[PDB]
RNA sequence: CUUGAGUCUCGUAGAGGGGGGUAGAAUUCCAGGUGUAGCGGUGAAAUGCGUAGAGAUCUGGAGGAAUACCGGUGGCGAAGGCGGCCCCCUGGACGAAGACUGACGCUCAGGUGCGAAAGCGUGGGGAGCAAACAGGAUUAGAUACCCUGGUAGUCCACGCCGUAAACGAUGUCGACUUGGAGGUUGUGCCCUUGAGGCGUGGCUUCCGGAGCUAACGCGUUAAGUCGACCGCCUGGGGAGUACGGCCGCAAGGUUAAAACUCAAAUGAAUUGACGGGGGCCCGCACAAGCGGUGGAGCAUGUGGUUUAAUUCGAUGCAACGCGA
């Protein structure tokens, strides 16, 4: 907006894992208000997660974010009557926000059956780094660095 | 706009010597200013705006800026 | 094959274009790279960016020759100007003079005529 | 007769004019060295140039044009105009003290001369730039703007032309009328005590009083108060055109109408609105996001077509599940 800094809203934690983290996860998910189905379906989703690779929830979920968050995205910097593509250096919780949002769209492609079962799938190919989310944040990286020269001249 | 590196000067203060001393000496500016055929009539004009524009806000400031803003 | 040691940097800024030559003190030269040779076309090659690309190149180039001290003579109005020094030294020369060479005229031959934009 | 006008003496500043030398920087070209795939250009491209070695870089050479900084609302000139340095010829302005002539003055129709740039003739010269022209883009088109080239011309000699928003849009000469701040160039005194204090001339920039003006503005450099002489105007268009004359190689210049036609055309300022003006600011205006519509079936309203009738109204946002 023009004449706002408003303040940043309370999101609670899940109370499975009381992690805030993973509530923001379930809300991107949620469709239509329904927040209970999100929630389970989140639910099946990390539980089949830690069994296939390994430690928790909590850390597989957080792995497969690191391998899908983008350091830097790109603007369209309008001043010259042109359009530049600008690199910009992507701040922490729009590279978090960012990572789920791209997880939750490639879950909704994939082909498997049940909604549980494209994310398990989707989160644990994000983990190997050979996933669809993965690739949409190379493609992000990619113009990015084609677009280096317009980086520090806005 | 010579410059030599001294013994003990950083690099960064080297390429700041050698900035001042190129804005000292108006390169960038002369060769601005001879890209393009300016008109002899175009030289005149622009001077004598500039003239009348600095002497202009010249005595506003001194003179019509000496009053109680608030 | 041969060794100098110190070279000078002929860097001709335009405002299109930087070029980037190494030679050695007498005139001859050793290695050269530019902004178009280094992937940038037009918007993208008119920037100090890549500039200092080239610059990287061109000392990239020139490591045979295994050059120590380096004096560095700027020429033209440039986005680089700057850029492709900062380069050099990141490249790791010593930089020893750094001078403009950019040619004014005495008024002498005519410009072009202005732009209608 | 000496107060206007001029002469002589001594200095002063000046891109004033004419002629002849010369210097350095830079562009272009040529030859050679190094060296390798790009250069150039643009909003983005392409034409163009480059592996037949370009662009870059160093050396040498050729040649033409123009004189960076100094450089200034600085200076000089009747105006046009004049810009590196040196010499030769040469015109004017200004100050100082005196001396001299003794109204010798002002203006000027015809006339005469000078008169940017472009243009013309003849002979040179030709780097850069660049009408015309060519190709590439853009575009609905693009006989333009932009890009790459490029010939007259721009330069020199000597002739012609004779015009410009040749403008201060302000004819020349003279006198008189409150001020302030500068620039430039003389000169008198003050110890120049220092770059400095007080005068007195010339040219010059801005601001401003009275007065003037339609207003804008001008304001001791008047557009104020006056005197002499000249030039010019008499509604817009037709028209600075036609015809005639004169001048010109030509392009054309100069002098300069009439019919016909309209009731306006204009100047300055005011209030709005508008601007691909400028500054500041807001709004789900964009941006960031989420979900739709536009495809499908159906509901409903409208246009249309049909009908005997398809009642009438609403019909850019702000009519179309509206009156209903
Ligand atoms: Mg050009
Ligand atoms: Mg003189
Ligand atoms: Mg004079
Ligand atoms: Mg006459
Ligand atoms: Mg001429
Ligand atoms: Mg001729
Ligand atoms: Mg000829
Ligand atoms: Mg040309
Ligand atoms: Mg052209
Ligand atoms: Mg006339
Ligand atoms: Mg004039
Ligand atoms: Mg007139
Ligand atoms: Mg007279
Ligand atoms: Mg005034
Ligand atoms: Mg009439
Ligand atoms: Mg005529
Ligand atoms: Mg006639
Ligand atoms: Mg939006
Ligand atoms: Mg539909
Ligand atoms: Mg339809
Ligand atoms: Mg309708
Ligand atoms: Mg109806
Ligand atoms: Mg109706």
């Amino acid at each position: 907006p023009r004449r706002r800094v408003i303040g940043q809203r309370k999101i609670l934690p899940d109370p499975k894992f009381g992690s805030e983290l993973l509530a923001k996860f379930v809300n991107i998910l949620m469709v239509d208000g329904k927040k209970s189905t999100a929630e389970s379906i989140v639910y099946s989703a990390l539980e089949t997660l830690a069994q296939r690779s390994g430690k928790s929830e909590l850390e597989a979920f957080e792995v497969a974010l690191e391998n899908v968050r983008p350091t830097v995205e790109v603007k369209s910097r309008r001043v010259g009557g042109s359009t530049y593509q600008v690199p910009v250096e992507v701040r922490p919780v729009r590279r978090n926000a960012l990572a789920m949002r791209w997880i939750v769209e490639a879950a909704r492609k994939r082909g498997d059956k049940s909604m549980a079962l494209r994310l398990a799938n989707e989160l644990s190919d994000a983990a190997e780094n050979k996933g669809t989310a993965v690739k949409k944040r190379e493609d992000v990286h990619r113009m990015a660095e084609a677009n280096k020269a317009f980086a520090h001249y806005r | 706009p010579v410059i030599k590196v001294r013994e003990n000067e950083p690099f960064d203060v080297a390429l700041r010597r050698f900035k001042r001393s190129c804005e000292k000496a108006g390169v960038l500016a002369e060769v601005r200013r001879r890209e393009f055929y300016e008109k002899p009539t175009t030289e005149r004009k622009r001077a004598k705006a500039s003239a009348v524009k600095r002497h202009a806000k010249k005595l506003a400031r001194e003179n019509a800026r000496r009053t109680r803003l608030y | 094959r041969k060794q100098v040691s110190d070279g000078v940097a002929h860097i001709h800024a335009s405002f299109n274009n930087t070029i980037v030559t190494i030679t050695d003190r007498q005139g001859n030269a050793l290695g050269w790279a530019t902004a178009g040779g280094s992937g940038f076309r037009g918007s993208r090659k008119s920037t100090p960016f890549a500039a200092q690309v080239a610059a990287e190149r061109c000392a990239d180039a020139v490591k045979e020759y295994g050059i120590k001290n380096l004096e560095v003579m700027v020429k033209g109005p440039g986005p680089g100007r700057e850029s492709t020094i900062r380069a050099l030294n990141a490249a790791g020369f010593r930089i020893t003079n750094i001078t403009d060479v950019t040619p004014i005229p005495h008024n002498g031959c005519r410009p072009p005529k202005k732009r209608r934009v």
